[PDB]
């Protein structure tokens, strides 16, 4: 068991499991925590960036995909780059060909299908990264959770990475409050920072440690780093 | 077009090639050397389409030099000419053919015989005592039919080329700006540096 | 204009009593300009003889092709190619280039080594086999050659007489064609021996 | 999809053996006996038609196959492998020879093409070797009559007479007793039936035995008249009745 | 997937040897011995057919000595089917050369080409190597009579006399003993037969178990001649040398 | 010996393909889904396990449409289901492009079947980790199908798969007996809601969301449509009243 | 001592275990079929078993109409069966297009047997776990039965049977053709040939059949067709009024 | 060229003249224009001579392989289908025009094929430069239920119309008869109505007439 | 060529002349231009004989494979396959096909497919070079739900006029009647239809 059935993604275990996919899932858990949440007017990403040394920079975890869509990552950053690039192209294709901003729901379906092809063919490997996609389209604010198994889920709020369960239980309690935060971006970010801090343990949220992103009704997807997020610590 | 003449005498092949390079209404150069040494005892002269002419000659040169290194041996003039003919014959049915005519003057060290080969752009090879490409043949062949002998010395050969060049300078419409003359014999290839006033 | 007229040249083959002849002129020109008077258009592979008129580069290329192919044939079969079989090889090789053909008029001549039976054949440029008992003709003076052969020929000629007939067919035909002549060569072919004779003709 | 087996399945073992070729030869050993005998004026190839059921019609399965008008084949080993080798052998006689030279290949060269096909299944990526040994009998003008054996390795050898499959060791020994260089075709048919009778357990008659010859031209089998040089095929399969005639005087 | 069933035919051992080349060489050491000997006036090729029968047609058979060219031949040791694949490509190469240069291919150039094909199956492709070793016998106007050998590695070397197949160690000692530089073809014919006669795994050395060839200047011509000995001719030369 | 269950295309000694059987375990592990054939259409329903309050209700849609007249639902690895439906949609478009008519459900069933079967033929792919229930209305009536990981599929009166398949099948069998003359689309929708609720006792530990779709000649014009609003609540109320 | 049983390469004994295990798969469905030739017809009988009450019985079939003239019954799992069916149909149609006449039963069988032989020699393709029995009234050969298996073997039959209890059907039919001395069922109408087939399946298997326990395919001059449950019932009434 | 095909009560006959031309010149005065696809399926071709011969041997080769594969006598519709699909692929660039006739297990058949890949069926057909001359004879004397002897006569008369009136046709008449029951009989030079008259003179020259410069023996052996 | 197909009460009838010319020479005077692609789906062919023969053969292949898998195809489906080939290869085809068929549900149907590869479902259709001369006649004389005998008379009178004026049309008038009863071949000789 396990030993014999985890050599490649093309092999089912005797209980119907896909261990290579499950090992890829484990790369996300080792990844640094990031939180997503939304109301009816805005959607917010908050991420805890990780460094190597005190001499090193903090690995950026948020990537803009279009003016109305973007995502945060936990796991293999190179794989997030590939998937975010694909999403950038799909968003771009929709605009050029149909003059239409891509629905966040359709973006989720496209990621699912792209991840799935890597879980059924020989020689490849699953993607070793998880993604939280936020956006504002023709049906309002949206937040998605992408796992490299191919499973994509629309949520009000969630978290991924190490110790992400803390932030997730907080949001699960705070649900009725933060969903009502309409027409107030600062207050949604506060609720996102209070959630991300639930997953802390090692350190405190410093100025070059924290990264935040916001998208909404009259707000293009925009990333905040450094002194721009000093007012939230 | 450009003047390309060849003559095999007793112990050597002599190649004479015009120095002019003309584009449209202007003579761009009057000292052009229309020749490449393919091996120590084999010389090829060329005439035809602007770019194709040098590109082909250098490509052949590169191939014969490659052979020489690999085998540590110089191919016979006959072998080199056959290789050249085959390359030309390929190109004539290709997308854009090499429009190049060549003479190959060589000294076969195994036979101790000079050898001259005329090959046109179609891959029409033929071994001759004397050869020309283009219109120049229309004057020189009859001249050489008269005055050529197979036992001529290298010096008698040069006198005979002078007669050909004088006839071309008299009757050809183009100013081809004289010729560069080279001799191929058992000691290799040398240039007759003073043909302008010999 | 016409690739079959640029160089000039002729070939003719005739059958006789226990023998075959094949002849060609020696001219190689470029339009009006005669270039070589040593351009032989007959080749042989073992005892099978092949003449080729038309574009000179293709004459040379096809000779090298059939030498290449007959050499491999001998190595595999452990025997020399026979005229009948070679005729089929020439045919199929030409037709392989149906839409980019060799501009040639080939002519096969020989005696089968087993049956001793004289054999000749001709082809168009894409390999249609002209098989005739009497004679085959090809080249820029083919009209002239058909005229001479039809008039001069009779069946069952001895080698010494066939020589006179084919030579005189070629000579008088060549002299009515600007692009043919400049020398001639005639192969008299028998089971045991083959004699080659260069003919004296007009040099204009 | 995609034949990702682009590597050999036959490789050398430490002892130098090519395992799959040996194992293919072992498959041939289990196969029913077939034989061939070369006479001065013909060749005979024979084998047992071992039916898999009495409800089967053994006429619909021929173990003896025409490849060209003057060439025939029989085998020992796996039948399905033989069937596709025949398809390929017939085709290669056209594409690699008849369409070039306008005549059928001589026996040695057709054998050579079949051998090449079998050699390639010994070295190419993602295949096993053929589990058959063929006996090919034929005629051509310049070589006369010939008989060849072809093995799973692609190796082939000319024979005066031989057998392959189940009882090949005994059968060869019996052929060495009876063969000489002055046999007529009918003498060879007789030697072939005697030899084959030692291999068959059950019924031995024209319905259970299959037998063909390469001999004289059969103008009655050509299908047309008018061309003197075309005299008909040299390959002929003997009928059930023709075999029984020679068993009554056995 | 497929990875599981791949023997990996082109990898090094920890000792820096190619497994499959070594195992192919082992295969060839069981093959019938073939010998080549170069004289001043020609080359001898002699080979032993291992495993024969009374019914094996020797007149038609040709399992060890093959003609590549009018001036070049080879003796084979190993898988015959593998050899024929290589033979045929070598024959095409010689003809391509001839078509290109209008000169017969020099012997080394042919040997290098064929040995490079072998080397390929050794470095890429994932296929088993050809289980063959060749002795090449040929003549050209640059080096005259030449003898070469190639094995499954793709390495080739030049020789005055050499053996391939079984008992090469014994055969090479015997050749090194009785060979001298000023030999004549007829003396070499004897040397090759004697050497086979001592190394044979069979009882005696009879005509029906041999292939024999010479590449001589033809005695009376001026150019090279390739003689592949017929069964009766081998039976005769076997009596002359004193092995009836 | 052993090791027959490591590669996809491999037959075990008793003629089985263990990798397909292992794929079934992935399906058996999944959510329960069903199909109900009524007298002029088909109804599909599925259990959606609510992991948390954070899942947006009524979003995360699981039932998928193919062309305009076919519904598909599946249990097991959801991505594999989507992959299958994407293929189905490509396949239905092709059929319509060439033949003009919308693809008949039997024709469509085989298209999925042949594709799923193809993924049991080679070791370079793994089988589909879903059983798919699907169907709709065509030229000659309604059709319901279930397709397993082996590629096996049949026509059904009612179908069930996933964790609670035994419960569902038991209820489905009672409906076939007690409504022999045929059930209506209105009834089948209510009856499907009941069965998903009764089947949910297997996953009773966590909360769930109901999803229903239907394709009926009289109720939807032979087009696939989702059940929303007052009709969905009516079906939920019926199931809650039946559970007590 | 392991991987030679996973792909189609020779075992030390010269065997192909994956071929032998594919034969095993043919019996997985626990269904028996048989085929007999009439005077100018060919009939195939196959057991029909519908265990689940939730199945639509009209979709449970192992008989296929390959062409207007050819029919095929499969012993083996349905996915592989339909794979073989779809291919045979495509092959049948391509033959008619390229060669201008209907593909004969025996030629289709050879073709499908060649394809099967390929899976037996190439590693990446598995054998199909099926035995295909083709039937027709060939315009040259008349009533025809040709059967192919996972080894790539095929042959024509006077009559044949396939499945777990193949041997009981086979010996029953063997004994009949020993008594009757001919190689077909001497009967003018196909309906009586269907009755013969069903009668001999009942005797051999020692089991009675209802209208839903059987599938029947009939080939006649220029058409192959399958019988409905009611067509079969008519046939089962005929045998009862005589037994 | 003149070629015809004529069905009769128990089979089919085809015929052709024997003149081969290159422009206005006659190359072969006894060319054989009746080709074989299979033993009992024969072919007569017009247009580009190389194409008719090439396409007839290709389909002939594939028909042989098909016959061996199916263990069945080749049919005329198979030759027809393969020829037309090959020709259609090349959009008339293969300049083959054929009358294909023969017998097989399904009966006797007569078809025409054109270079672009269209086919016709009939009881009497003609093609080539002598097509119209021959068709005039066929339209004047054809009737239904012809005998073998009447069919050979009619077909032969039709080729003569081409021979005498068409400049592109001449010399002899080749015939092939294909009857349902029997072997096909190819009747090479069934008629020879154009024997060249004895010449007025002999042009055998006295030996030495031709001047020779150089003479040598050629080496064939090695 | 003059060709037409006419729907009527019991089904549909296809009609055609039998003349094919190369220039002014009649290469075939007894051509059959009514071509079967299925039991009760036939077509009338005009344009390049090579093209329409190749099209019809491919369509017949597709419908044979369609039938094997999905049962009897509709007339619309056949028209769709013709259209697909004609439209997608419009640069290399000169084909004008009328497709006519009968099934039990839809009764008789006629689809015309002109040069470009467009499809037009019509009560009746005319095509071929000769059709130009009978646009007026047909428009004034066609009625819906005619009887078999009326429809045979309409086609016979129509084509006889097309033949009378068009040099590229002539020979016999072939018809193919498609109904529930089956398929009926009719033929009418010059001495009958010229007299009309």
């Amino acid at each position: 068991f396990r030993n014999n059935y985890d050599g490649d993604t093309v092999t089912f275990s005797p209980t119907g499991r896909l261990f290579q996919v499950e090992y890829a899932l484990e790369a996300i858990k080792q990844g640094s925590v990031t939180v997503g949440l939304r109301s009816n007017t805005h959607a917010v990403l908050v991420a805890l960036k990780r460094n190597a040394d005190e001499l090193s920079s903090y690995q950026k975890k948020i990537i803009k995909c279009d003016e109305h869509m973007g995502l945060s990552l936990a796991g293999l950053a190179p794989d997030a780059r590939v998937l975010s690039n694909y999403l950038r192209q799909q968003c771009n294709y929709s605009s050029l060909v149909f003059n239409r901003k891509l629905a966040v729901e359709r973006a989720g379906h496209l990621l699912c299908d792209k991840a799935q092809k890597n879980t059924q063919s020989y020689g490849g490997r699953p993607y070793g990264v998880g993604l939280l996609i936020i956006g504002y389209d023709k049906s309002g604010a949206h937040l998605l959770e992408f796992q490299p198994s191919g499973n994509v889920t629309e949520l009000y709020g969630t978290a991924i990475g190490a110790r992400s369960q803390g932030a997730k239980t907080y949001l699960e309690r705070t649900l009725d409050t933060f969903i009502k935060i309409d027409g107030n971006p600062d207050e949604l970010i506060k609720a996102g920072v209070e959630a991300i801090s639930q997953s802390l343990r090692d350190e405190s949220l410093t100025v070059d440690n924290l990264s935040i992103a916001i998208v909404g009704k009259d707000t293009p997807f925009t990333i905040y780093d450094g002194e721009a997020v000093a007012k939230y610590i | 077009m450009d003047i390309i003449l060849g003559i095999r005498v007793q112990d050597s092949v002599i190649l004479a090639s015009s120095k002019a390079v003309t584009r449209g209404i202007s003579v761009l150069k009057d000292s052009d050397d229309k020749t490449r040494q393919l091996s120590p005892h084999t010389l090829m002269s060329f005439a035809g389409e602007a770019g194709d002419t040098v590109q082909f000659a250098e490509y052949i040169q590169a191939n014969i030099q490659l052979y020489s290194i690999r085998e540590d041996y110089e191919l016979s003039p006959q072998a080199v000419s056959s290789f050249v003919r085959q390359e030309l014959a390929k190109s004539i049915r290709s997308r854009r053919p090499y429009q190049v005519n060549v003479l190959i003057g060589g000294y076969d060290k195994k036979k101790n015989k000079p050898e001259l080969y005329q090959i046109d752009y179609l891959g029409t090879k033929v071994e001759l005592p004397y050869g020309a490409h283009g219109y120049s043949g229309f004057y020189t062949f009859s001249l050489l039919d008269h005055h050529y002998r197979p036992d001529m010395t290298t010096e008698e050969g040069l006198d005979l080329l002078k007669l050909c060049v004088q006839e071309l300078e008299k009757r050809m419409p183009m100013d081809f700006k004289g010729v560069i003359v080279k001799i191929v014999d058992k000691d290799g290839i040398r240039q007759v540096d003073d043909f302008q006033a010999q | 204009s016409d690739p079959s007229s640029i160089n000039g040249g002729i070939v003719v083959a005739m059958t006789g009593k226990d023998c075959v002849a094949i002849a060609c002129d020696l001219r190689l020109g470029s339009q009006s300009l005669g270039v070589s008077n040593k351009f032989e258009k007959i080749f042989h592979y073992g005892h099978v003889f092949l003449g080729i008129t038309g574009l000179a580069t293709d004459v040379t290329t096809l000779n090298e092709m059939f030498r290449y192919k007959t050499n491999l044939y001998k190595l595999k079969e452990e025997r020399a190619i026979e005229p009948e079989t070679f005729t089929q090889l020439v045919s199929s090789s030409l037709y392989e280039r149906r839409f980019g053909p060799y501009f040639v008029g080939p002519v096969v001549a020989g005696i089968n080594s087993k049956s001793g039976k004289p054999f000749i054949a001709g082809f168009d440029l894409i390999g249609c086999i002209d098989e005739a008992k009497d004679f085959i003709v090809s080249g820029t003076a083919s009209d002239q050659l058909f005229g001479m052969c039809e008039s001069l020929y009779e069946p069952n000629l001895e080698p010494e007489d066939l020589f006179e007939t084919i030579s005189q067919a070629l000579l008088n035909a060549a002299d009515r064609d600007a692009l043919s002549g400049w020398g001639a060569v005639v192969y008299i072919i028998k089971k045991d021996e083959v004699v080659k004779r260069y003919l004296k003709m007009r040099q204009d | 999809m995609t034949d990702r087996y682009s590597f050999s399945l036959t490789t050398f073992s430490p002892s130098g053996k090519l395992g799959q070729i040996d194992y293919a030869l072992t498959a041939v050993k289990q196969g029913v006996t077939s034989l061939g005998i070369k006479a001065t004026n013909g060749v005979v190839i024979a084998t047992e038609k071992k039916s898999s059921s009495p409800l089967a019609m053994s006429e619909t399965l021929s173990k003896v196959s025409l490849l060209t008008p003057d060439i025939g084949a029989v085998y020992s080993g796996m039948g399905p492998d033989y069937r596709v080798l025949v398809d390929k052998s017939r085709k290669v006689a056209h594409t690699s020879y008849k369409r070039i030279y306008g005549e059928y290949p001589p026996t040695k060269l057709l054998v050579s093409e079949v051998a090449k096909i079998m050699q390639e299944a010994t070295q190419s990526g993602g295949v096993r070797p053929f589990g058959v040994s063929l006996l090919i009998a034929g005629h051509d003008e310049f070589n006369g009559f010939s008989l060849y054996q072809v093995d799973p390795s692609g190796s082939y050898f000319p024979w005066k007479a031989t057998a392959i499959g189940k009882g090949s060791v005994a059968a060869k020994t019996f052929l060495e007793k009876r063969w000489n260089d002055e046999l007529e075709l009918e003498d060879a048919i007789h030697i072939a039936l005697l030899t084959l009778k030692e291999s068959v357990e059950g019924e031995f008659n024209g319905d259970t035995i299959e037998l063909a010859i390469i001999g004289d031209e059969n103008p009655d089998l050509l299908g047309y008249t008018g061309i003197p040089t075309d005299k008909g095929p040299r390959f002929r399969k003997l009928t059930s009745q023709e075999i029984n005639d020679r068993l009554e005087a056995l | 997937g497929s990875r599981r069933y791949d023997s990996r035919t082109t990898i090094f051992s920890p000792e820096g040897r190619l497994y499959q080349v070594e195992y192919a060489l082992e295969s060839i050491s069981h093959a019938g011995t073939a010998i080549g000997i170069m004289a001043s006036d020609g080359i001898v090729l002699a080979a032993e057919r291992k495993v024969t029968s009374t019914l094996l047609e020797q007149d038609t058979s040709t399992e060890k000595l093959y003609k590549l060219n009018d001036k070049i031949a080879v003796a084979v040791a190993g898988l015959t089917a593998d050899a024929e694949i290589l033979i045929n490509t070598a024959r095409i190469h010689a003809q391509n050369y001839l078509k290109t240069y209008n000169e017969d291919i020099p012997v080394e150039i042919l040997v290098r080409r064929l040995s490079d094909i072998k080397q390929g199956y050794t470095q890429h492709g994932g296929l088993r190597p050809f289980g063959v070793s060749f002795i090449y016998a040929g003549y050209d106007d640059r080096y005259g009579y030449q003898l070469y050998t190639s094995n499954p590695s793709g390495n080739y070397t030049g020789w005055k006399a050499i053996s391939v197949g079984a008992n090469t160690s014994a055969a090479q000692t015997l050749l090194q003993m009785d060979y001298k530089d000023d030999m004549k073809v007829d003396d070499a014919i004897e040397l090759a037969l004697k050497t086979l006669s001592k190394t044979t795994d069979s009882s005696a050395l009879t005509y029906d178990r041999l292939e024999f060839a010479t590449i001589r200047k033809g005695a009376n011509d001026g150019e090279v001649y390739q003689k592949i000995f017929k069964p009766q001719e081998i039976k005769d030369i076997l009596v002359k040398t004193g092995i009836t | 010996g052993t090791g027959y269950d490591l590669s996809n295309s491999v037959f075990s000694p008793d003629g089985r393909n263990f990798q397909v059987e292992y794929a079934v375990k992935a399906v058996e592990n999944g959510t329960t889904s069903i199909g109900i054939k009524c007298n002029d259409g088909v109804v599909f329903a599925v259990e959606k396990l609510i992991t948390s309050k954070l899942l947006v209700p009524q979003k995360n849609v699981k039932i998928q449409v193919v062309d305009r007249h076919i519904g598909c639902v599946y249990s097991g690895l959801i991505p594999d289901g989507r992959h299958l439906v994407n293929r189905g949609r490509e396949e239905a478009a092709s059929f319509k492009k060439l033949y003009k008519t919308p693809i008949p459900i039997p024709a469509f069933a085989d298209r999925l079947g042949q594709y799923v079967q193809a993924h049991t033929l080679y070791n370079s792919v793994r089988p589909f980790g879903v059983s798919t229930i699907f169907g709709g209305v065509d030229k000659n009536g309604a059709h319901l199908y279930m397709l397993e990981p082996s590629g096996s599929y049949w026509g059904y009166k009612g179908a069930a798969t996933g964790k609670g398949r035994q419960s569902a099948k038991a209820e489905l069998e009672k409906l076939v007996d007690h409504h022999p003359e045929g059930l209506s689309a209105r009834e089948a929708v209510k009856q499907a809601a009941k069965i998903i609720y009764l089947a949910h006792e297997d996953n009773k530990e966590k909360d769930f969301e109901l999803e229903i779709s239907w394709c009926s000649l009289s109720e939807t014009n032979g087009l696939h449509k989702f059940v929303k609003g007052d009709l969905l609540q009516e079906a939920i109320d019926f199931a809650q009243k039946e559970i007590n | 001592a392991g991987y030679d049983r996973h792909i189609t390469i020779f075992s030390p004994e010269g065997r192909l275990y994956q071929v032998e295990y594919a034969f095993k798969a043919t019996n997985q469905t626990n269904i028996n079929s048989l085929a007999v030739r009439g005077k100018d017809c060919t009939v195939v009988i196959s057991q029909k078993k519908v265990p689940d009450k939730l199945l639509d019985p009209t979709t449970v079939s192992y008989i296929f109409c390959i062409s207007r003239t050819i029919g095929m019954v499969v012993n083996g799992p349905i996915p592989d069966a339909r794979n073989a069916a779809l291919r045979a149909k495509a092959e049948a149609a391509e033959f008619r297009y390229k060669y201008g006449y209907d593909m004969p039963c025996d030629v289709l069988a050879k073709r499908m047997a060649n394809l099967s032989q390929i899976y037996t020699q190439r590693a990446y393709m598995r054998p199909l776990g099926v035995i295909l029995t083709f039937v027709s009234v060939d315009e040259e050969l008349g009533p025809s039965i040709y059967k192919t298996d996972p080894a790539g073997y095929y042959v024509g039959y006077k009559a044949t049977a396939t499945g777990p209890k193949q041997q009981e059907i086979t010996t029953n039919l063997e004994n009949h053709f020993k008594k009757s001395k001919i190689d077909h069922i001497n009967e003018e109408s196909w309906e009586k040939v269907v009755e013969f087939a069903i009668t001999h399946m009942i005797d051999a298997l020692g089991t009675e059949f209802s209208k839903n326990d059987l599938e029947v395919g009939v080939a006649t001059k220029d058409k192959f067709f399958t019988l409905s449950a009611e067509n079969i019932e008519e046939r089962l009434v005929a045998i009862a009024e005589q037994d | 060229t003149t070629i015809v095909g004529v069905k009769f009560n128990n089979g089919v006959v085809i015929a052709a003249d024997t003149r081969s031309t290159q422009g206005p010149i006659v190359a072969d005065k006894n060319c054989a224009k009746l080709h074989r696809i299979s033993p009992k399926i024969w072919c007569a071709g017009a247009g580009t001579a190389a194409d008719t011969e090439a396409v007839t041997q290709l389909i002939g080769s594939n028909i042989e392989l098909h016959s061996l594969y199916t263990s069945r006598e080749p049919r005329v519709v198979s030759a027809l289908q393969m020829l037309k699909q090959h020709l259609f692929k090349y959009q008339g660039h293969i300049g083959a025009y054929l009358i294909v006739a023969g017998v097989d297990p399904t009966g006797s058949h007569l078809f025409s094929i054109h270079a672009h890949g269209s086919t016709d069926v009939g009881y009497y057909l003609s093609l080539g430069s002598g097509s119209l001359a021959a068709m005039a004879v066929l339209e004047s004397h054809w009737k239904q239920d012809l005998t073998k002897e009447e069919a050979i006569k009619l077909a032969s008369d039709a080729i003569q119309a081409g021979i005498w009136n068409d400049l592109g046709s001449g010399s002899n008449v080749d015939v092939c008869v294909m009857e349902i029951g029997k072997d096909a009989e190819y009747l090479r030079n069934y008629l020879t109505p154009n024997v060249r008259e004895e010449k007025q003179k002999s042009y055998k020259f006295p030996r030495g007439t031709t001047a020779v410069l150089k003479e040598s023996i050629v080496n064939i052996c090695d | 060529t003059s060709i037409m197909a006419v729907t009527f009460k019991d089904g549909v009838i296809l009609g055609a002349d039998s003349r094919t010319t190369t220039g002014a020479y009649i290469a075939n005077r007894v051509t059959d231009k009514l071509t079967r692609v299925h039991d009760k789906i036939w077509c009338c062919r005009s344009g390049s004989a090579a093209d329409t023969q190749a099209i019809a053969d491919i369509v017949q292949y597709h419908l044979e494979l369609y039938t094997s898998q999905y049962g009897t195809p509709s007339t619309e489906t056949a028209a769709s396959v013709f259209k697909e080939l004609c439209y997608e290869n419009k640069d290399n085809l000169t084909a004008g096909i009328i497709v006519a068929g009968y099934d039990d549900k839809n009764k008789g149907e006629v689809y015309t497919i002109p040069l470009g590869g467009s499809v037009h479902k019509l009560p009746y259709a005319i095509a071929g070079s000769g059709s130009t001369f009978i646009y007026g006649y047909c428009d004034k004389n066609f009625r819906e739900n005619m009887s078999k005998e009326e429809t045979v008379d309409f086609i016979k009178h129509s084509l006889s006029q097309a033949i009378k004026w068009d040099g590229s049309s002539g020979g016999v008038i072939r018809m193919v009647v498609l109904t529930a009863a089956g398929v009926e071949r009719l033929i009418f000789y010059p001495d009958e239809y010229e007299q009309l």
